[PDB]
């Protein structure tokens, strides 16, 4: 999605240094926390019974571990996302039937999540580039029907 | 809709805001400009540089007005009447602006408070936030 | 907010809706279910054929209950208490959905009405679609 | 976007009886009178001030003639949405600052106005096949920056 040089180094530069396990399932607990209707997706995962519950559920912490490892693959490739990301766009859309409005809703958790593990570094302008990169990825799984 | 925790917790985190109300303001509509360059469109009128006097100024009057809503929480609508006419029938401002703001204003308290900005933490914010949104949005329907 | 005008196109184009409130409801909920497939996924224990008992008994209790909504549109919260605490706490809808219905309801009474749905009574039905659209959503702020 | 010829079928066969024109004028005063904010972008076109002054408004009638008309160009070629509609993406993206969420909005409007024209026609399918359309418009506009 024509990446300047600059971007993609805001990009890389951050990740290198992101805990996935941490901030991944500090992405996803968010995610059902703040917006619950999203727990409707996680019925075999146990108790989500509350906000304390979910940061304590241990697949919920895997899961967005994962989430967050898929992450990286798009970091990892940002000119091959949209490829990247066709099986887990197919499985989102015809498989789960998740909304794409919620993959916007994550991408902006996670932008929440790196500003406060982050605070020096992300920039208005690092911002940008990780805005543009999690709505890429977003629209790259949308592609699963549209 | 809000409970007492929410809001305890939302009044702990506000009492900082209000120590720097400029500077958390400003970074704000700087985020918002930045990552959302179609928002800038709104403020032709104001220099749109880094730490302008425009954007500062304009910065705490909107933590300003956030912190007015703080304390008239249960009487949102009425507290923000004439800035609801404002935004609707004088600026015309798209719905979908309110929300980034709003995002943005996260992305600063994120920043600021680091690890006490906890998902309960922004569960409350993302209420209230949504809350003001919705009313500065009430004339359009 | 909704005006008394509002309200009176509302009620001249529901009391034909409510001589037919099954045909009207299962109409809506299928060109939903057609048109955005995904929603199908919640109503897994329904036969989806068209015309199935199942259809048109809860296309009935739908529009029933925005038939409620239009009698006590001033005291929309509290009379839709129940209905939101199950969308919300039960079932776990998805608020886009929301506005996918209230979409498809306008569908069908754009069909049913043809030149009689002008602008303003569609803004009056818009305006009301997402007043009862908010409630049922609210449990989730 | 992979269009059946059943779809196909329904979107040409309608809007050969479509009186582009006046389903135009509608749809457009209909986004003004729904969607207030949406008169921001058109202050050059005079009085809008009420629902009646807007469907009196004669630029607002022209230029809803001159959108139909665009959406016509995606009807007579459906394979090529994207590519149709590069010139008007950059249009309303890097000119005009329309946010995308508006281009949907337009969209389901003239779902509806095509609903109350043409009550027979506009089946659960024929809907189905015109909202692929709007959407693919939609998505095509979009481009215009991301
Ligand atoms: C747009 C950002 C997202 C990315 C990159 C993403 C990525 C993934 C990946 C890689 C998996 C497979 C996990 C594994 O290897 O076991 C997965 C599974 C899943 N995702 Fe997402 N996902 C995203 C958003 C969402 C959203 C917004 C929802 C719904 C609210 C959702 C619901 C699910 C569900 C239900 C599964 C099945 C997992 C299970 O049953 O254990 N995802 N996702
Ligand atoms: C968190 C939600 C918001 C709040 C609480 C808010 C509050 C305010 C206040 C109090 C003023 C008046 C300042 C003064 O009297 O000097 C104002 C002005 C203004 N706002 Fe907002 N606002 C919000 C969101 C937005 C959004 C999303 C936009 C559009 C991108 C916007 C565009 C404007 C503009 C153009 C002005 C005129 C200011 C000038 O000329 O100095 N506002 N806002
Ligand atoms: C116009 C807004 C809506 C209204 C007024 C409404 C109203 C109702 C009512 C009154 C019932 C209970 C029927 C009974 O007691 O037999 C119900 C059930 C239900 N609704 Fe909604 N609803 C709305 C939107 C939605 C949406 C958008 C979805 C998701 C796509 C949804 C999914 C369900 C489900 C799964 C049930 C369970 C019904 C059964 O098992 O028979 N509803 N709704
Ligand atoms: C997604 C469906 C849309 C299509 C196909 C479309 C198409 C067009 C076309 C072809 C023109 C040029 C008219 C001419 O030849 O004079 C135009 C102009 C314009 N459009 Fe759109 N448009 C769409 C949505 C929107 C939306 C949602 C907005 C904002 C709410 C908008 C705002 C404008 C404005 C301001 C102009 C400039 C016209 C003038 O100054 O006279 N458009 N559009």
């Amino acid at each position: 999605v024509h990446w300047t040089s600059e971007e993609k180094q805001y990009i890389t530069s951050l990740w290198a240094k992101v805990n996935v396990g941490e901030v991944g399932g500090e992405a996803l607990a968010r995610l059902l926390i703040v917006y619950p209707w999203t727990q409707r997706f996680f019925a075999s995962f146990g108790n989500l019974s509350s906000a304390n519950a979910i940061l304590h559920n241990a697949k919920v912490l895997a899961h967005g571990q994962k989430v967050l490892t898929s992450f990286g693959e798009a970091v990892k490739n940002l000119d091959n996302i949209k490829k990247t990301f066709a099986q887990l766009s197919e499985l989102h859309c015809e498989k789960l039937h998740v909304d794409p409005e919620n993959f916007k809703l994550l991408g902006n958790i996670l932008i929440i999540v790196l500003a406060t593990h982050f605070p020096k570094e992300f920039t208005p302008a690092s911002q940008a580039a990780w805005t543009k990169l999690v709505n890429a990825v977003a629209h790259a799984l949308a592609l699963g029907y549209h | 809709m809000l409970t007492e925790d929410d809001k305890q917790l939302i009044q702990h985190v506000w009492e900082k805001v209000l120590e720097h109300q400029e500077d958390f303001g400003a970074e704000a509509l700087e985020r918002m400009f930045i990552v959302y360059p179609s928002t800038k469109t709104y403020f032709p009128h104001f220099d749109l540089h880094h730490d302008s006097e425009q954007i500062r100024h304009h910065g705490k009057k909107v933590v300003g007005a956030l912190g007015d809503a703080v304390k008239h929480i249960d009487n949102l609508s009425a507290t923000l009447s004439e800035l609801s006419n404002l935004h609707a029938y004088n600026l015309r401002v798209d719905p979908v602006n309110f929300k980034l703001l709003s995002h943005c204003f996260q992305v600063v308290l994120g920043a600021h408070l680091g690890r006490e900005y906890t998902p309960q933490v922004q569960v409350a914010y993302d209420k209230f936030l949504a809350a003001v949104s919705a009313v500065l949005a009430e004339k359009y329907r």
